[PDB]
């Protein structure tokens, strides 16, 4: 329907919204990502496209910390992943200042969809075009995972995969038992997902990011210590015959 | 806003038609269909069952975070269908309504002025060269002291309306004339009677058969005004009890 | 005006007098000090007659908004946050002393303290109010450790009934109310029923 | 409440002929005790000006960290540095754009001009610079300067030639000075503290004064 | 109108001592006998107040909630004690200058770089260090002691350090109108920041 | 406060007949300055109103109802009804209650469809109320009930009427240093208007 | 506290008692609209999120400049619903109605006021 | 061609889904000189070119000043340089006045992100035009941040963005080994080599063209021009080939 797309604020004959739809397009043309959530706690894992040799170790990271207990896994723009990050900062800032304790992992992505709602209601400002991962962690709820598209979703998942290789990475994860595993096999399923699924005639360089966040650290977001990424790394490689 | 408004009879909300119709609020109400979906709300005498679908796109995603029946006040439900984007938006923004007419008077809502500040925050949506009209079905649910059950339904242009028995979704023709030919036979019901009305209407709208694990029912009664849900076991009693 | 809270285990108690007055004459004979705040905690009041009632509605419009936000029930530590930052941030012209206490499901039995000023502070028991400088001694004399429902009763009614006699601003009915895991029941002590000494 | 309080101190500022002096004691003493005994009271600026705060010790710091700020603003901006000509009038803007809200210091300025010439400058608190040759001031003044109105400049004596100011002569001047007057004032005393400034940059300077 | 006693403290061969008073006035009653007033803001920098308590806590959570941000970022740096310390200052001579003041005496101390800090930043604008410090009504009766001791020896090691301020506790609980038998203690050794509490003070009044 | 200048209203309800009567003095204090000074204002025509107190506030609050007044009659067509001006001065003046003016305003007048005859008065700072028999309000406000309870009488003739305004004022107002040489009387019967001038002590 | 870094056109009113407020409900008659939007904000900012006082005032501001140009009445028939005044009256439109100004200023002088240029 | 509706302004998505205007500008940005941004262990220096409008006027400041521990390049627009060193000098100073540390330069980038985040979503505004190469070591060894059109900075050890600069990129990359310990002569000796690559045949650098900037351990960023280059400028052996 070519024609009424030029503003959010334009329907369509059909009934579709055609500026959210390019968006959602949009975050196709990126990188892939996945997460996963273990009996007791989550883990992620980016496939970081190293540019050339130039650069070095923590680049452009797509690992972000919004407070002591949660972190993203965005996959898209940079410059809007970083303006969420911060949002999202200053969100769990402001409600640990004045009402205690942290903040729950599902008001804070409630708040934070909202948000990114926020802007397709107006002829003003353009979408955002990222995906969004928000697996966390707590100390009696649990662990929940939540991914938000960039219009309004905001269900929330056992597992999934977000970038431009996902419906392998869905397929391959849809045959796994991540109800009764721990934290130290989810790793190296992920590590052998994320080497199964990956193009090589257009991308050169790798360097998996990895973190966890679980029982292991008691409630805590952190990069996974280089020993066990690069044993990890070796298990993967040596997987693929 | 440095972007103008798209020349057109039918590319903006404040462009008349020659003959006089709003053609983008007619869009609006044609968006509902593009979700897919179907809700069906059937007042008795003193229950006010509400029914619903829901659909799971695949296994991965969690069962228990797509629920399409949030909760307003302590007693008022709703059943919002379309796109989700923005009924999460029209939710908090009764609920902050509903919050302010408390502290400003003093006692919980009638139905009816919910629904009237609600029709009338998305009228004002409608005249300005700035808005997008948010499509959705804003369909309430309560009991009031001095009526009551009551059945309120709204619309993105801002017409609401009191209905005895409403059907919402991609499937109203049909629904509407199903609940039509079954009102006129008999005026008296139950909860059960409704909610086994509710659910053979559905299911013969539908023409499928509905899995125990399928459709949420949130109620209201005369006895327990406190709007709840009702749990799995429930749901699954009265579907093996029906037709047998 | 004395005001008085003790915690026990399960649950807390919370009394009252009633002898709301405007100087040197009486205003009224019996009134409700004792405010249903959501449905488990409760907050009584001092200071003014005004300002407490602004700062209670305000209190229960926010927390009964966070409580339906959430779809939870609500925790007293965010009742008390709440009361904090209303009264700190308006100390000039807000004289209300003021003291919470409540039921939650986690972690049951709870007495704050917030007197004027903003500070707030959590304490076994908590004691407020122009006529409530006398019982001092008693309290903490006669306060052990490890009791029952109906024994914090009886000391509640003993230690407000000592005061009750030995103040001007206080005298009138008792409003005893305990709140408990699972409800709140009240009650009134009356003529003979207040204990002599 | 009342937002002034007294600190004491006292500068003195000798200006010769190629030579800047700048001295002051240390001692931050409020109501009748005695806070610290460190307290430099004599913060350098540029390679070639010094300047010296006395006064309440609350914007004795604040108007500190603002000349300096806006001192590398003006760098900044004009790819220069600014003289000591400049700094007297800059400082005087901003004493007097708080008139209604004084500012309780009582400042100092000494430094080099654009040729190698001495030059020590004195303002009031709510603003006012003007040129001066041997001026003083501060908390414990009034006794300071008419010793130095005595001897650097000769007044009220006559059958006297008139000979110039040697290096030698105002260390040896101001610490008798320091040394004479510590005694009578109260809020004098401890450690004294000197800030001598040539064409070669900054030399610093420490001595006892009544051990307390 | 919550007030607090005394927050001094003195330096120390790699570390600094403080303690306080675990006490909250209403003018002349004593409301509270169980309140503290330390802190841990990070892992090399502790703090202590007196004055008014209700300022305490509302500067408590904003520079909880500034360190906290500043560590959940992730740069590999922290804030050293004189940037907590000169924030501080600003802070205070801002709202001083608004007509709207913080009755309020901190001390801000930590060990940082192999060296000791340690600073005074009284209401109305004033910013120091010094070897030793004390707050409130202190400064006439605890200061000269520390004074004498420091001026004698400008070293010190943890025993002598300990036993001193225990001295200082048992003078102050002597003669002062508000002061508690308890009273809490906490080191900034390169271990980390340790509070200690509650203590105790053995008297005598044989003089009696 | 009303004592830097002076003056005095009454009013009085006849047989379908109304009376409305001031005194004319402007004087700083002591001192006077001039003997001839309007205080009754011809809002309307079978109409009156009555200003009294300070000047300075008397002159500002006529035209400002003289405003607003013709606004009212301009735009809504026909004549005002005498209770309405009631109202009128009453939000005028609590325009600015925490700001207050100084003005005792009288209002006395006839219906123009009715004829019955209307007489109110106003405080400070507006709060209606409505007598029937008279109503008085001024500088020297004490030293006139006294005078006018005892003299009134229902029912009465424009001549009588006449009368007893003429005597409730002359020797009842010269009792006081402020507020004297000089009466003005305007008695509105139902068809024409009519205005006299008493004489009264020169001190 | 600014100097001068026309008086005919705005002129007598002397700097001496601006800054010296006049009887004490002066500040909270003078910006009272602007006082509860901001409570309002603030607790809608502070409970729901930061979309909402974000949303709600750009809504304000894309309402509000469609009314007629400053020198005439302005109706304000929109924007009422939505602020939640829809029947709130009070004492802000018996008393002194902007309709019926007593004093009124130049057409071009005020308009190009409204926009700011000056 | 099916690009002409969709590139006019900066607020539309493509069917593809990219902004067309953030290709435009990081495209735009080549137009300039070369600006290598070597680093080592101790120093970072900073060399860069200048062109010349003709013999008889001057040339363009490609290296302009910060604060005591800081000084970015420039390459692009010379408009909107100025525009941003103010925000650069602004915030520096703040940091320097409210607490008693200098700016470290990971949030000062980040800060400088976030500004320029800003113009590319509104209607009615565009992005920035620069291609600043922040420099200046702060507490943990000299750092070398680039910025792009887009606010998409990048961390890095070596690069030359600007002008014709891919031979200088393979240039940089080939000995991009010896960088870690040498001392200030050897590595402006390769910077200046480095840099001869990208200026055209029968070419050489003279004095006038030339504005090397080092900060390092012990010495406060300081920019050399005219003459006082020269004693770098010595050996630089004798031609490329």
């Amino acid at each position: 329907g070519t024609g009424y797309d030029l503003s959010a604020s334009t329907f369509s004959p059909d009934g579709r919204v055609f500026q959210v739809e390019y968006a959602m397009k949009a975050v196709e043309n990126s990188s892939t990502a996945i997460g996963i959530r273990c009996k007791d706690g989550v883990v992620f894992g980016v496939e970081k496209l190293v540019l050339s040799k130039l650069y070095e170790e923590g680049s452009n990271k797509r690992l972000f910390n919004v407070d002591r207990h949660v972190g993203m896994a965005v996959a898209g723009l940079l410059a809007d992943a970083r303006s969420l990050a911060d949002i999202a900062r200053e969100e769990a800032s402001n409600f640990r200042s004045n009402f205690g304790y942290n903040i729950p992992l599902k008001h804070l992505a409630d708040r934070v969809a909202m948000y990114v709602h926020a802007y397709t209601l107006y002829s003003a400002v353009r979408p955002f075009g990222c995906s969004f991962m928000l697996g966390s962690y707590s100390v009696n709820d649990g662990a929940q995972l939540y991914m938000i598209d960039p219009s309004g979703v905001s269900y929330g998942y056992w597992g999934c995969a977000i970038g431009k290789a996902r419906q392998a990475a869905k397929t391959e994860i849809e045959k796994l038992q991540m109800k009764e595993m721990t934290c130290r096999d989810i790793v190296k399923e992920v590590a052998k997902i994320i080497y199964i699924v990956h193009d090589e005639v257009k991308d050169k360089a790798f360097e998996l990011e990895l973190s966890w966040v679980g029982e292991l650290t008691n409630g805590r977001h952190e990069i996974v210590p280089k020993d066990i990424r690069e044993e990890a790394e070796k298990y993967a490689k040596e997987s693929l015959k | 806003m440095s972007r103008g408004s798209s020349a057109g009879f039918d590319r903006h909300i404040t462009i008349f038609s020659p003959e006089g119709r709003l053609y983008q609020v007619e869009y609006a109400f044609k968006a509902i269909n593009q979700g897919g979906l179907t809700s069906v709300a059937v007042r008795g005498k003193d229950c006010a069952v509400i029914v619903t679908q829901k659909k799971v796109p695949d296994k991965l995603l969690d069962s228990s975070t797509v629920t399409h029946l949030f909760k307003i006040t302590e007693n008022i439900g709703c059943v919002m269908t379309g796109m989700t984007a923005d009924s999460r938006s029209q939710v908090q923004r009764a609920r902050y309504e509903a919050a302010n007419w408390k502290y400003k008077y003093g006692y919980e809502i009638p139905v009816d002025m919910l629904c009237k500040r609600i029709a009338d925050i998305s009228q004002v949506y409608t005249q300005n060269a700035e808005m997008r009209p948010l499509g959705c079905c804003m369909i309430l649910i309560g009991i009031d002291e001095e009526q009551g059950p009551q059945v309120y339904k709204c619309d993105p242009a801002g017409y609401y309306c009191g209905f005895k028995a409403t059907a919402a979704g991609v499937k109203q023709t049909e629904s509407t004339s199903f609940l039509e030919k079954k009102v006129k036979k008999k005026f008296d019901w139950t909860f059960e009677q409704t909610v086994e009305t509710a659910i053979t209407c559905l299911s013969t709208v539908l023409s499928i058969d509905f899995k125990p694990s399928e459709i949420e029912v949130g109620v209201v009664t005369v006895e327990n005004p406190k709007f709840r849900i009702l749990t799995e076991a429930e749901i699954d009693a009265h579907l093996v009890a029906l037709a047998e | 005006t004395t005001i008085m809270a003790v915690q026990f285990d399960g649950g807390v108690v919370l009394g009252a007098d009633s002898r709301t007055t405007t100087g040197s004459y009486i205003a009224n004979r019996v009134t409700d000090k004792l405010t249903p705040i959501h449905d488990r905690i409760f907050c009584c009041r001092s200071g003014s007659a005004a300002d407490t009632q602004a700062v209670a509605d305000a209190v229960t419009y926010q927390l009964g908004f966070h409580s339906i936000e959430l779809n939870e029930p609500p925790l007293v530590h965010t009742a008390a946050s709440l009361f904090k930052e209303m009264c700190y941030r308006y100390r000039e012209d807000l004289m209300a002393g003021i003291i919470i206490a409540g039921w939650d499901p986690q972690e049951g039995g709870q007495g704050y303290s917030v007197p004027m000023g903003g500070m707030m502070v959590r304490q076994s028991f908590a004691i407020g109010g122009s006529g409530s400088s006398y019982i001092y001694g008693y309290v903490d004399a006669t306060y052990r450790e490890g009791m029952t429902k109906e024994e914090c009763l009886q000391f509640t009614a003993n230690a407000l009934a000592l005061a009750m006699e030995r103040d001007g601003s206080s005298g009138g009915v008792i409003r005893l109310a305990a709140i408990a895991e699972s409800g709140v029941e009240r009650q009134v002590l009356l003529g003979d029923q207040i204990p002599k000494f | 409440f009342s937002p002034y309080v007294f600190n004491g101190g006292t500068i003195l500022a000798i200006a010769g002929e190629d030579f800047a002096i700048v001295a002051s004691d240390t001692r931050l003493s409020e109501g009748f005790s005695i806070h610290t005994r460190d307290s430099p009271k004599c913060y350098k600026l540029t390679d070639k000006t010094v300047i010296g705060c006395s006064g309440f010790h609350g914007d004795c710091l604040t108007l500190t960290k603002i000349i300096e700020a806006r001192l590398k603003m003006y760098k900044h901006s004009n790819n220069k540095a600014m003289t000591t000509g400049a700094i007297a009038a800059m400082l005087s803007t901003i004493l007097y754009s708080r008139r209604f809200f004084p500012y309780y210091v009582y400042n100092i300025i000494g430094g080099l001009d654009e040729e190698g010439k001495g030059a020590v400058y004195s303002f009031d608190p709510v603003g006012s610079y003007q040129r001066d040759s041997f001026k003083a001031g501060g908390s414990a003044s009034a006794m300071l300067q008419p010793l130095l109105d005595n001897q650097v400049g000769f007044k009220n004596m006559q059958n006297v030639e008139h000979v110039p100011l040697s290096l030698d002569r105002a260390m040896r001047l101001v610490k008798d000075v320091f040394i004479s007057a510590a005694e009578r004032d109260v809020y004098t005393g401890d450690a004294l503290r000197i800030c001598i400034v040539t064409k070669e940059g900054i030399r610093e300077e420490t001595v006892s004064l009544r051990k307390d | 109108m919550v007030t607090g006693t005394s927050v001094l403290g003195v330096k120390f061969e790699g570390g600094v001592v403080i303690a306080a008073d675990m006490l909250g006035s209403y003018g002349s009653l004593a409301r509270f006998r169980n309140i503290s007033r330390i802190m841990r803001v990070n892992n090399s920098t502790m703090l202590g107040a007196s004055g008014d308590y209700a300022d305490f806590q509302y500067l408590k959570q904003v520079l909880g909630q500034m360190v906290i941000d500043e560590e959940l970022l992730g740069d590999g740096h922290s804030y050293s004690p004189r940037a907590i310390h000169s924030w501080l200052t600003r802070a205070m001579y801002s709202r001083r200058s608004k007509m709207n003041p913080l009755w309020n005496t901190m001390v801000i101390g930590g060990y940082a770089d192999g060296e000791s800090f340690l600073g005074y930043v009284d209401m109305l604008g004033v910013a120091y260090e010094a070897p030793s410090l004390a707050t409130g009504y202190g400064a006439y009766l605890a200061q000269p002691l520390l004074r004498e001791v420091l001026e004698k020896q400008p070293v010190l090691s943890q025993t002598e350090a300990r036993d001193l301020v225990e001295r200082c506790m048992r003078v102050l609980y002597y003669r002062d109108a508000r002061s508690y038998n308890r009273f809490q203690t906490a080191t900034v050794t390169e271990k980390g920041v340790e509070i200690e509490g509650p203590l105790s003070t053995e008297t005598n009044w044989d003089i009696a | 406060i009303m004592s830097y200048n002076g003056g005095a209203v009454m009013a009085m309800k006849g047989k379908n007949c109304v009376a409305i009567a001031a005194d004319r003095r402007f004087g700083i204090q002591a001192q006077m300055v001039t003997t001839d000074f309007q205080k009754i204002f011809p809002m309307g025509d079978r109409l009156y109103i009555g200003l009294a107190g300070l000047a300075t506030d008397v002159q500002t609050v006529a035209q400002r109802l003289k405003f607003r007044l013709n606004l009212y009659e301009l735009k809504e067509g026909r004549q005002i009804k005498p209770y309405t001006l009631m109202s009128m001065v009453a939000n005028l003046l609590y325009e600015k209650r925490f700001g207050p003016y100084y003005t005792e305003p009288v209002i006395a007048g006839l219906d123009p469809k009715t004829f019955k005859p209307f007489i109110c008065s106003l405080d400070l700072i507006g709060c209606p109320m409505v007598t029937d028999d008279f109503v008085v309000s001024g500088t020297c406000a004490e030293q006139m009930y006294g005078m006018c309870e005892s003299l009134w009488e229902p029912n009465m003739d424009p001549d009588h009427l006449f009368e007893t305004i003429s005597q409730a004022m002359l020797n009842a107002v010269d009792r006081d240093a402020v507020s004297g040489m000089g009466v003005i009387v305007h008695i509105i019967e139902k068809d024409k208007i009519t205005t006299r001038t008493l004489k009264a002590r020169m001190d | 506290s600014p100097v001068t870094e026309d008086l005919l056109r705005k002129g007598f009113s002397c700097v001496k008692n601006e800054l010296l407020p006049s009887h004490p409900l002066e500040l909270s008659e003078k910006n009272f609209q602007l006082n509860q939007d901001k409570m309002n904000f603030s607790t809608l900012r502070n409970i729901q999120g930061l979309f909402a006082p974000l949303k709600l005032q750009m809504e304000f501001k894309a309402v509000q400049q469609v009314q007629r140009l400053p020198f005439l009445s302005s109706s304000n028939l929109s924007l009422d619903v939505l602020r939640g005044n829809d029947e709130t009256i009070g004492f802000e439109d018996i008393l002194n109605d902007p309709s019926q100004s007593e004093v009124m200023g130049e057409p071009h002088l005020m308009v190009e006021y409204k926009l700011g240029l000056l | 061609m099916f690009r002409n509706q969709y590139d006019n302004d900066v607020t539309v998505w493509s069917p593809q889904g990219r902004i067309h205007q953030i290709e435009y500008a990081m495209e735009a940005v080549k137009q300039g000189s070369a600006t290598v941004g070597l680093k080592s262990k101790t120093h970072a220096v900073l060399v860069a070119l200048k062109r010349a409008q003709s013999e008889l006027a001057a040339h363009q400041k490609k290296i302009l000043h910060v604060d005591n521990h800081i000084g970015i390049s420039i390459a692009g627009l010379t408009a909107d340089a100025r525009l941003l060193c103010n925000f650069m000098r602004q915030e520096c100073l703040d940091s320097r006045f409210v607490f008693d540390r200098p700016l470290p330069v990971s949030r000062l980038v980040s800060l400088i992100g976030s500004k320029t985040q800003i113009p590319t979503q509104r209607y009615g505004r565009r992005p920035y035009g620069v291609g600043l190469l922040i420099a200046g070591y702060d507490d943990m060894g000299p750092h070398i941040f680039q910025t792009c059109p887009s606010a998409n900075y990048f961390d890095c050890r070596a690069m030359s963005i600007g002008a014709r600069s891919q031979s200088a990129r393979t240039y940089l990359e080939r000995h991009m080994s010896e960088f870690m310990e040498c001392n200030l002569n050897e590595l402006v000796k390769h910077g200046l080599r480095a840099l001869r690559e990208t200026l055209p045949a029968e070419q050489d650098l003279t004095t006038k063209n030339v504005s090397i900037g080092i900060v390092g351990k012990d010495l406060e960023f300081t920019i050399y021009d005219d003459d006082d280059v020269s004693p770098f400028l010595e050996g630089l052996e004798e031609r490329p080939q």
